[PDB]
């Protein structure tokens, strides 16, 4: 599977208030996986610096995406989680244009291997390509979207 | 760092024959980042397995990988004289990627001149 | 089969650099990994790095940061790698490899190991 | 569809010399004229030599005569290109190649022209 | 020696069109002993013309050879991105046989974006 | 045609007595092809000399045959000259095997070009295919081997 040896749990899925910044929703998505041994203490840093050289934004529309990450020696174990935003908060299209991407779910990967990154890139342009889960997404609560997560992780 | 040591350094078979070789690895190494390359003089390597056990496209059913951890398995079932090469295995389970040493299969002769 | 076309032979002197190109048709260029490989002749396989273009950042094996530098031109579909301060050991064939797919398509799950190689760019370095 | 298969590539320290192999196979190897062909990194091809097998001796570009020793060995159909005092200028792809024919079969009128290529071996000088 | 001086030395040229390459001996040459190849990077020479205007086994008849005397050419019609080469020519009426230095044809896209 | 531009004249035809030696046979079959000026005047000796070293005698059935020749250097035009010997005479074989070859026709070749050696090679290797033509070049004169090789030669 695409997603094999990633770690998950509902404690990944968190709904961010409507005044958060983009620094704000690094930050948040980072905590549980700081906190459970995941990644560096100092993860959110290194995924804001990566995000502002090299953007993650997907230029997908009505749902945008961003994908944040950051170098693999920063990880300890494998991890994603997923923030959904109350109102749309601009990242850099990452394919380079100017245009931004106002972006609504927000995919943190802590990937350990360099080598997984496309797996787990293709998994999730897959995903977000049912148009009706990606508005499903804006409106489940956080049981609602780990299972539905948890079953297309599960292939 | 992980490295691969591939067993024998030369093989020596005629055509028709079972080769079979091997690649441990210093640490273990998940059966999803193993693979298998031949590699003709002057040419470039050539993708034959991929994941430990599965066949790269176009790859004919003589090639067969095997394995685990940090003992991993490349069959030739039957050689053509077009097998007659060099072979690395190739763990990318983390960066940096690294690879065998290789292992050279080589014809055998049969009467010797 | 994704193409790989790179860049001719390079005949260099000590301490000058070298910038190597990789031009892929025929497949998917922007969300697969391309790595770079040297091979020593007659000698073996090393990997040197490789880049995921949509992300633009590129990963390198210590041996060869700092003196290695991989990008990635999304526009044209080629990847590049340059290498600075060359010394005659490194005088090699180097290669640019991409990632394989799974199943029909160009939009396929990524298998990681190296399914494509570019024909090999010779640097030499000497006197 | 004669194949041409030469040996792997060296690196050689200045002075040395080199013996590259050449082995010919799906056709007749006795009658039939091979030559040696070498190319400097980025540059063109140059004719070193060609070796009819049956007649044992070979024809050397005076360029490459008292340097360059062709020959041949009937029991495994090999053709070899020996280079000796090498130098820095003599690092580049060398290759040989093979006439092709016309006609059925393999004992067919030659054309001069190489129908046949190996696949090069790389040598470089240190 | 015999001399063999291409031209153009770079020639670059828009998918499906014909392109025109030229080999000019410095003295005359039997027709009977001039050939074209075709070298693609990383491989080796393909043989194409042969005696001037024979085409090799397996080679499309839009590869055409001609002329005679000092002057000769290649003609490739429909030009292709696969077609990306250096072309020989090569004479081989005597001992040494010597080559051109080749002409570089390199196919644009047809628009750039 | 594989002959083409080979000299050939009725005086490139003769028989040789059981008496002469190897060296006398390449010198006999040289001599007209120097008094025509086809060859550098010392061209015997380079034939002599490659014979030595890198023998000529091929053991083809029912008639053995040798075919002496030198570097295309020593060749200022190209010819064929063709000897019947009385008695058979030991060439060594072209293949470098240990046993010699007992030689009745002997095609000295004068060829400018190296490349076109394999065609007259074929043509010759073709030509005696004909057993009967090989039993009759032994009992034809010169005036009739001529007409009969002429004929081969010209198509």
């Amino acid at each position: 599977n695409a997603m094999q040896g990633i770690h998950f749990r509902r404690h990944y899925v968190r709904h961010l208030p409507k005044e958060v910044s983009q620094n704000d929703i690094i930050k948040a998505l980072a905590s549980p996986l700081i906190n459970d041994g995941m990644v560096v203490s100092d993860f959110a840093d290194h995924v804001i610096t990566r995000e502002q050289n090299f953007p993650t934004g997907l230029p997908v529309e009505p749902v945008g995406v961003a994908i944040p990450h950051t170098d693999s020696k920063y990880v300890r174990q494998n991890a994603i989680s997923v923030g959904i935003l109350a109102e749309p908060v601009n990242f850099e299209d990452a394919g380079g244009e100017p245009d931004p991407v106002p972006v609504r779910v927000v995919f943190m990967l802590a990937l350990g291997n360099w080598f997984d990154i496309t797996n787990v890139l293709w998994w999730i342009m897959d995903v977000i390509q049912d148009e009706d889960f990606m508005q499903q997404l804006l409106v489940m609560n956080d049981d609602e979207i780990y299972q539905s997560i948890y079953t297309r992780i599960s292939e | 760092e992980i490295v691969l040591t591939q067993s024998p350094g030369t093989l020596s078979l005629s055509p028709g024959e079972r080769a079979t070789l091997s690649c441990r690895a210093s640490q273990s190494v998940s059966s999803s980042y193993l693979a298998w390359y031949q590699q003709k003089p002057g040419q470039a390597p050539r993708l034959l397995i991929y994941g430990a056990s599965s066949r790269a496209t176009g790859i004919p059913d003589r090639f067969s990988g095997s394995g685990s951890g940090t003992d991993f398995t490349l069959t030739i079932s039957r050689l053509e004289p077009e097998d007659f090469a060099v072979y690395y295995c190739q763990q990318y389970g983390s960066s940096p990627s690294t690879f065998g040493q290789g292992t050279k299969v080589e014809i055998k002769r049969l009467v010797p001149r | 089969q994704v193409q790989l076309v790179q860049s001719g032979a390079e005949v260099k002197k000590p301490g000058s650099s070298v910038k190597v190109s990789c031009k892929a048709s025929g497949g998917t260029f922007s969300s697969y990994a391309i790595s770079w490989v040297r091979q020593a002749p007659g000698q073996g396989l090393e990997w040197m790095g490789g880049i995921i273009p949509i992300f633009g950042t590129a990963n390198y094996a210590q041996k060869f940061q700092g003196r290695v530098t991989i990008t990635a031109d999304k526009s044209t579909s080629t990847a590049y790698m340059e290498l600075s301060s060359l010394r005659s050991e490194d005088t090699a064939v180097y290669y640019c490899a991409r990632e394989g797919t799974t199943g029909s398509g160009w939009l396929g799950k990524p298998i990681g190991a190296f399914a494509y190689w570019g024909q090999g760019t010779l640097v030499t370095v000497s006197s």
